[PDB]
């Protein structure tokens, strides 16, 4: 038994789904480790991916009598730990390398002959909510690549796994293949905060969503925006805090991804909402020139996972995922509007499209919308849709049946979801 | 006479003699389906996944015993779903309020399999059964007892199919290219390739009876084993050919019974059980199947839909004591205690340990009229492993938990006339917490907030008719049901707010008005016509959301819960067919389901949402008896007319299915 990196395509014109033969990730940094990628992001017509260090598995550790094994202490001795994080006997855990990050480059969607760049500058380039991989390497307008880290491997058990290099950015420029000389901490802008997300906004300009106290693994207390510019003092990178927003107390939780649009963001906001008040959750639209937030549409629901846009043959429309959440149980409902700056919508009186939750949820251009789902849940099959001649949603008729993931993304026509599995060579 | 007495208590309570049905292919479930206000939705298909509903309560809320021993710590291998209707004397269900006997902590009611305890001095009873799908179903039951004292009985089962039947649904398409696709539009009928399953139970009990310190004396081994096939998920578009589920029960137990232990009318039980559990849930196949049984290869890939040869052994222990007395027939005393302890654990270990104690009285002045009164008290214990670190994976500590209360309730009944009577009752019942819910998340402070037990406010009224005229034999019934539930444990939302919540919480209230309709008329003894119709509304009670908003949903149907149905039967009866002492019967059946939506009612425009269709099938049977009751053939046709059904969303069940049955029965 090995670990590996697992891929499926899901080729958007023709409707067919995909799976790649199992990528070898036992050593894929050259240190006997196995990876997960984190974030596929396309960029001058190449992808780029953080590979995730995971420690040492029973393989791993049992290698040619330890050689992979700095550190014997830290070795599973015996088999226990929580459903969601349960170890096995002699594994290694988490990595013991937690003071570098690495970049895979490839040259197309058949992930081959990987070209790898490490930096000492940061830690592994990755947000983290329990068992959630969050992108953070992104791309600016002129091609560009940021890499952010938060240094998660800061709250780590051993000292020994624990980094000591601030959350920080550092960048590839466009056509080359190795790290410059950029670098910013932003724990020296953001007054010793960490992030736990980050997207891009427009041209080099990010948002990130900061933490109000100390990075954890639970997402406590990430109830602050800020807008990072990457050439902004002299090429040092500035950070401003977002104002309009709701105060931090009065915050459940924001959207998993913003939508970006004429050179501004717009963002779900969910409120908790003062005995007496009728705050509900809206979408604000985020300038990063200003670094302002204004409110625009509310929307009726207890959740909000998608914003988005659908066209077909002269008719256009907003698309907002809500989510309702009652007696135990949670669907979701697509909902169409004309603006995301003024009005509501709700699926109350028997409006919206009506689907089963999803695990993510992906907008193809203004052509499709994706429902991301494995074998698991209500209803264990991939969905996709569109909009019919006339103007309604519609689902499209094919199909999948995917693997579970933990990382996706879009390249050419092909969405690209991937994860680390077990496997046999 | 015992079903009798049950049927006219004060309490809301409906017992059914099974062993007018020792003769047909039916479990214990299927003999329960025809209690009103009880739905039954199982998944498909023998030994599949099934789902016990009592005026809406469900699962952890209705509780099952065997001869008063609870049942909620027995494996899967010894269930409802899997045991012959033969296996039980006679059927209990009380709804709602429970009487004094039983020590559970139910919000929606009991049910209580009685076994035959009067048996001859020898007997022997055996039976096999042949189906449609290849289903193969036996059973034997033999014992004696000797003059000096000394009796025994063994019972032993088998039930083995194959749930190869029909199915319409789309399936995915391997393309020559190396893909493969799902398409919606285009359905297919293909039959069930992978749903194998098969169960087998021995049970064996000694003991010493009529003796002058112990009326009855008992020790009892079971065994019980279970294989099954798991075909698809929860949705049937997914879809496996590999994965399978294993598993293994192992119970002891001890009785102990006299009458007149040291007082008159003092009457003493006791009992004790241990059950051991195993299960074994394989799932490791490197292929991806479809509909029509092919397969495809995964590419590396372990596990069709996660890797796992997960095994897992728990056990637990239970023991109860009851003593009941009485000063002439206008006073009655009961008094009863349960402790029951469960090890999750396959150095600190999940522990959980529940005490209960009842008291009741019951006032019988006359005949016209009684009432009764009863106090309860719970006490749960709950301990577990909890972590106090950055990440909460390295430092252990020991956190316990302790949750009190007190329920309360009373039953009445008056006798109008010399048929006509009424019935009220009321209890306040709970739902202790689990130890998963309140160390779920494994945290030091988030252990320490606690959660409350679920209560509920349970209301009945009955009113009965029941007369005998001529030959013709009438029995009406009618009954209004409340119920007011609150502090339900609900999940809870993921958010990133600067405060930490735990997964669990007192969240959710359901008030439940509802109303059946019973009838049952008979002639002579060759006509019996029956019914039932039950129609409930069930309501979400929730005014605001988790985070202090106006909630949609409040005042709505709670989805995925029928609430309309109906079932009825005619019978016929030929004695003396061919000879004295033989008999034919010809019984007609049906059911009603009223459609239901799986999503909320209020959200979402209906051409885009999930419903269950409105269902209604019939059944047929047929029965040859000779030398009373010494030989039976049995034949019976379900789904006669070939529909349909859907216990759950997109889960269809079998079509029309052929049974054939032969028995015999010996004693002396």
């Amino acid at each position: 038994v090995q670990k590996g990196i697992a891929i499926t395509y899901l080729h958007v014109t023709d409707q067919i789904m995909k799976n790649r033969d199992v990528i070898r990730g036992e050593n894929f940094l050259g240190n006997g480790e196995y990876v997960t990628f984190a974030g596929i992001l396309e960029a001058n017509n190449k992808i780029y991916t953080a590979p995730i260090p995971m420690g040492l598995s029973v393989y791993g550790s049992a290698f040619e009598d330890g050689k992979w094994v700095k550190y014997p202490e830290l070795v599973k001795t015996e088999d226990g730990g929580s459903n969601s994080s349960s170890y096995e006997k002699g594994e290694l855990q988490w990595t013991q390398y937690p003071n570098e990050a690495w970049v895979a480059i490839y040259n197309d969607e058949n992930f081959n002959n990987p070209t790898l760049i490490r930096t000492d500058k940061i830690s592994y380039a990755c947000g983290r909510m329990r068992s959630q991989y969050y992108q953070t390497i992104w791309a600016a307008d002129n091609g560009d690549v940021y890499v952010f880290s938060p240094s998660y491997a800061k709250i780590m058990d051993a000292d020994v796994q624990k980094t000591n290099l601030p959350a920080g950015v550092v960048r590839i420029k466009a056509g080359a293949t190795d790290f410059d000389s950029y670098y910013c901490n932003l724990e020296e802008l953001s007054g010793g905060k960490s992030f736990l997300r980050c997207w891009h906004i427009t041209g080099d300009y990010f948002l990130l969503q900061m933490y109000t106290g100390e990075i954890n693994s639970r997402g406590t207390g990430a109830t602050r925006m800020a807008v990072f510019k990457a050439t902004g003092n002299g090429d040092k990178g500035e950070l401003y805090y977002v104002d309009g927003l709701p105060e931090p107390d009065r915050i459940s939780s924001f959207s998993g991804t913003p939508f970006c649009e004429n050179g501004v963001a717009y963002v779900g906001v969910i409120p908790i909402t003062a005995d007496g008040e009728t705050n509900h959750p809206a979408i604000y639209k985020i300038d990063p020139v200003t670094h302002t937030a204004t409110k625009g549409l509310t929307v009726n629901a207890t959740g909000i996972t998608a914003i988005g846009r659908l066209a077909k043959d002269s008719h256009s429309t907003y698309v907002v995922s809500a989510t309702v959440t009652s007696a135990n149980s949670t669907a979701n409902y697509l909902l169409a509007t004309s603006t995301l700056e003024s009005g509501s919508v709700t699926p109350g009186n028997n409006n919206g499209f009506e689907t089963a939750t999803g695990t993510a949820w992906i907008f193809y251009k203004d052509q499709y919308l994706y429902r991301l789902q494995y074998n698991q849940g209500n209803e264990g099959v991939t969905t996709a849709y569109e909009l019919n001649t006339n103007g309604g949603i519609a689902k499209r008729s094919n199909e999948y049946t995917i693997t579970r993931f933990t990382t996706y993304g879009i390249f050419g026509e092909n969405i690209i979801s991937s994860s680390a599995v077990d496997a046999t060579f | 006479s015992a079903v009798s007495r049950v049927n006219k208590s004060a309490f809301n309570a409906v017992a059914i003699d099974a062993k007018g049905l020792h003769n047909s292919t039916q479990n214990l479930s299927d003999a329960l389906a025809k209690v009103p206000g009880l739905k039954l939705r199982e998944a498909g298909g023998v030994g599949s996944d099934m789902i016990l509903s009592l005026d809406g309560f469900s699962g952890k809320h209705v509780k099952l015993f065997i001869d008063g021993v609870p049942q909620e710590g027995v494996g899967s291998s010894f269930g409802l779903n899997n045991i012959p209707i033969n296996f039980a004397d006679r059927i209990e269900v009380y709804r709602g309020v429970v009487p004094v006997g039983f020590g559970t902590d139910a919000l929606g009611g009991v049910i209580n399999i009685v076994t035959n305890k009067n048996r001859k001095n020898w007997f022997l009873d055996a039976s096999y059964s042949y189906g449609s799908f290849n289903t193969h179903k036996s059973y034997v039951n033999f014992g004696q007892t000797f003059k000096n004292g000394l009796t025994y009985e063994i019972n032993a089962f088998q039930n083995y199919s194959d749930n190869s039947y029909y199915v319409d649904t789309p399936v995915e398409e391997f393309y020559e290219g190396g893909g493969s696709a799902i398409n919606t539009d285009k359905v297919e009928h293909v039959k069930r390739f992978h749903d194998n399953y098969h169960n087998e139970a021995v049970v064996g009990k000694v003991g010493l009876v009529d003796k002058k310190w112990a009326d009855r004396l008992m020790i009892g081994l079971t065994y019980s084993r279970m294989y099954k096939e798991i075909q698809t998920g929860v949705v049937q578009k997914v879809v496996f050919g590999e994965k399978y589920r294993k598993g293994n029960s192992l119970m002891p137990s001890l009785e102990y019974r006299k009458r007149n232990l040291f007082v008159r009318n003092l009457d003493v039980a006791f009992t004790a059980n241990y059950n051991r559990n195993f299960t074994n849930n394989v799932d490791t196949a490197t292929y991806r199947f479809n509909w029509l049984g092919e397969k495809t290869s995964l590419k590396g890939r372990k596990g069709e839909q996660s890797y796992q040869d997960m095994k897992s052994d728990n056990d637990n222990w239970n023991a109860t004591f009851t003593a009941n007395y009485h000063i002439g027939t206008a006073h009655t005393f009961v008094l009863n205690h349960v402790l029951n302890t469960f090890h999750r654990e396959n150095a600190i270990a999940k522990v959980t340990r529940k005490n209960i104690t009842g008291f009741s009285y019951r006032l019988m002045p006359s005949e016209h009229w009684n009432l009764s009164v009863f106090g309860k008290y719970y006490n749960q214990y709950n301990a577990g492993p909890v972590s106090a670190s950055t990440s909460g994976t390295s430092n252990y500590v020991r956190l316990t938990n302790n949750v009190s209360s007190v329920g309360y309730g009373a039953a009445g009944t008056y006798f109008i006339l010399s048929g006509l009577q009424a019935k009220l009752s009321y209890e306040k019942a709970y739902r202790l917490p689990t130890n998963e819910e309140l160390f779920g998340d494994e945290d030091l402070e988030l252990g320490k907030i606690g959660l409350n037990p679920e209560k509920s406010d349970n209301l009945n009224f009955n009113l009965s008719y029941n007369r005998q005229l001529g030959k013709h034999g009438l029995y009406v019934e009618t009954g209004l049901i409340y119920r007011n539930t609150s502090d339900y444990i609900y999940r809870s939302i993921e958010t990133t707010s600067n405060r930490s919540y735990g997964s669990y919480s007192n969240y959710g209230s359901v008030e439940t008005k509802g109303y059946h309709i019973s009838a049952r008329y008979n002639y002579s003894c060759w006509v019996s016509i029956g019914g039932n119709f039950t129609q409930m509304d069930v309501r979400d009670n929730v005014e605001k959301t988790q985070t202090g908003q106006e909630s949609l949903t409040y005042g709505a149907r709670m989805p995925n819960l029928p609430y309309r149905f109906a079932n009825s039967d005619i019978s016929f009866f030929w004695r003396n067919l061919w000879k004295k002492g033989n008999t034919l019967t010809v019984t007609y059946d049906n059911m009603y389901v009223h459609g239901f939506p799986l999503y909320s009612e209020a959200l979402g425009a209906v051409e885009t949402k999930d419903i269950v269709p409105t269902q209604f099938s019939h059944n047929l049977g047929i029965t040859y008896s000779l030398k009373n009751g010494r030989y039976n053939v049995s034949f019976e046709c379900k789904n006669f007319t070939d529909e349909k059904l859907y216990d759950n969303f997109s889960l269809q069940k079998a079509g029309r299915a052929f049974y054939g049955k032969v028995r015999v029965y010996f004693g002396g």
